[PDB]
């Protein structure tokens, strides 16, 4: 939950209620140069997989450029978008949508 | 799999389907007439008669009575025999008699020498006999399919499988810890290209069927997917998005040479060949919404080519290039649409729910394609024509990402 930037339908910018969240990633990031983040960025299930790819990784992209504007490295932030193929919640209303389309950042 | 028809029959052409005559004590090894009827019914074009009303059942085309099946109003009949060979193999013979205007005539016939385990294989060759002697239109009874299987739990919960277009013969190509993507059929039909997430991210391969082996075709920083093979086994086309967006590359597969085609800040993906293993139709978001557009992999601007509801996209052209099938959405729906390339008429084909996917028969008369049903992913039928529809419900897991193989150029 400081680690999950939410976006609204066919949106992928940085809403200021994750700006805090981010800086604090981006804090951890400058502050340890060794470490590198990895974006995971997703869809809903509303169109196809391999256009929805692409949805994930704006948002994905737009954490990578709000972190590298806060300092951070490019070489320690990587995306990969997995579109729609991993839901965090199953349905077909937008109670499921809106929890799906996020971007997840993870130190592995 | 297996198919389960849900509605197109009753308006078929009847025909009469005997059970085939067997040269042996007890049952047939297979039911060589049940798989013909089956499939001439899975085709979307024929009303096989029921077996409870067969008004006789002839074992040659000499026992056949042209009159007990014209009072029915049934044109031909299909009879055949089975019979043992004494290496342990089986001749499966048809023969498909006219019962109409020319009684009694043969219209086509053959006998195929098989082994035990390719006795559904020698069904659907008189099939596919049948089908194109009557119809005009070349079988597509001895094709395969493609799917991804996505079990709850388990180390390994992704599966690539193939199966025949019935569903028999089910095997796993690959199985994995992470999404599978997108499989794609070489013309030859010996292997299946396909994107996994194993690796930790995206990676397109292509895997040979007879023996497992795996080339990496590409694994770039960020995403390496959508692989569509040329008709004329040249090459692969696919998606890259290491530039910032997605964008169409080609590769020459002797060489392993890539070529990029598209250099947009749009997203380009979803290629799909048409038949000159030269142009592309492809999904573009160049427009705003996703819309289908077409392009010359040697030069020229991408073309605009789809109008229809507010978006469409994930297209598959036809094997004659005459049309193409694709998603079409609005507003919040998306369905199976088909489109004529040449006149840009569409048809909606589907209505069933969340449509993705679509993938034509090589015949260019059935789209198999995916929808959710309940909290999963399914795999749907439709023809061309929109009249005929079933489904391929399996007992355990989602089943997405149908792909449908080229014709031919334990197992049973």
């Amino acid at each position: 939950q400081n680690n999950i930037v939410y976006f609204d339908l066919d949106k992928y910018d940085i809403r200021s209620d994750f700006a805090q969240m981010l800086d604090a990633h981006a804090n951890f990031l400058r502050s340890n140069p060794s470490y590198k983040v990895t974006v995971e960025g997703h869809a809903d299930e509303r169109g196809t997989p391999e256009y929805n790819i692409s949805l994930g990784e704006r948002r994905a992209n737009a954490v990578k450029m709000y972190l590298q504007g806060k300092g951070v490295s490019a070489d320690q932030i990587s995306i990969v978008s997995y579109g729609k193929e991993k839901p965090a919640v199953l349905g077909h209303d937008e109670a499921a949508y809106s929890k799906n389309r996020r971007a997840v950042l993870v130190y592995l | 799999v297996r198919i389960v028809i849900d509605s197109g029959v009753d308006s078929g052409r009847p025909i009469g389907v005997v059970p085939f005559q067997w040269a042996g004590p007890g049952a047939a090894p297979e039911d060589i007439g049940g798989i013909v009827a089956a499939d001439l019914r899975n085709s979307g074009k024929f009303n096989p008669l029921d077996r409870a009303r067969l008004p006789q059942q002839p074992g040659s085309a000499q026992e056949v009575q042209p009159a007990a099946w014209s009072a029915l109003g049934i044109d031909a009949v299909v009879v055949g025999q089975v019979t043992p060979n004494p290496d342990g193999s089986y001749n499966v013979a048809y023969q498909l008699v006219d019962t109409g205007g020319a009684p009694g005539t043969v219209l086509a016939q053959n006998s195929y020498k098989v082994n035990k385990q390719w006795l559904r294989y020698a069904g659907h060759t008189a099939s596919d006999e049948v089908f194109e002697k009557l119809t005009g239109i070349k079988g597509a009874f001895r094709t395969r399919i493609a799917y991804v299987v996505q079990t709850n739990g388990g180390q390994f919960p992704y599966e690539l499988r193939v199966s025949d277009y019935d569903g028999y013969n089910q095997f796993v190509v690959h199985r994995s810890p992470q999404p599978l993507m997108s499989p794609a059929w070489s013309p030859d039909g010996s292997k299946l290209a396909y994107v996994t997430f194993e690796s930790g991210r995206s990676a397109l391969v292509i895997q040979t069927l007879a023996n497992g082996a795996v080339r990496q075709v590409a694994s770039f920083p960020r995403h390496n997917g959508a692989p569509a093979f040329s008709p004329d086994g040249s090459k692969l086309a696919f998606a890259l998005s290491k530039t910032g967006s997605l964008n169409l590359y080609v590769m020459d597969l002797a060489s392993g040479q890539i070529r990029q085609v598209t250099d947009g800040r749009s997203n380009n993906t979803e290629p799909t060949w048409f038949p000159d293993s030269q142009n592309l139709a492809f999904t573009s978001d160049q427009a705003g919404r996703p819309q289908v557009y077409k392009v010359n992999i040697n030069g020229g601007a991408p073309q605009r080519i789809t109008w229809e509801g507010s978006q469409n996209q994930d297209a598959d052209v036809s094997s004659d290039g005459k049309f193409m099938v694709m998603v079409s959405s609005n507003g919040g729906q998306q369905h199976i649409a088909k489109q004529d390339l040449a006149t840009g008429g569409v048809q909606v084909l589907s209505s069933t729910f969340l449509d993705e996917t679509p993938s034509l028969a090589p015949n260019g008369t059935m789209v198999i394609y995916s929808s959710s049903q309940g909290m999963g992913s399914v795999l749907n039928l439709v023809s061309t024509d929109g009249r005929f529809k079933a489904r391929l419900p399996a007992t355990d897991g989602q089943v997405k990402f149908p792909a449908w193989s080229p014709y031919l150029h334990h197992h049973h």
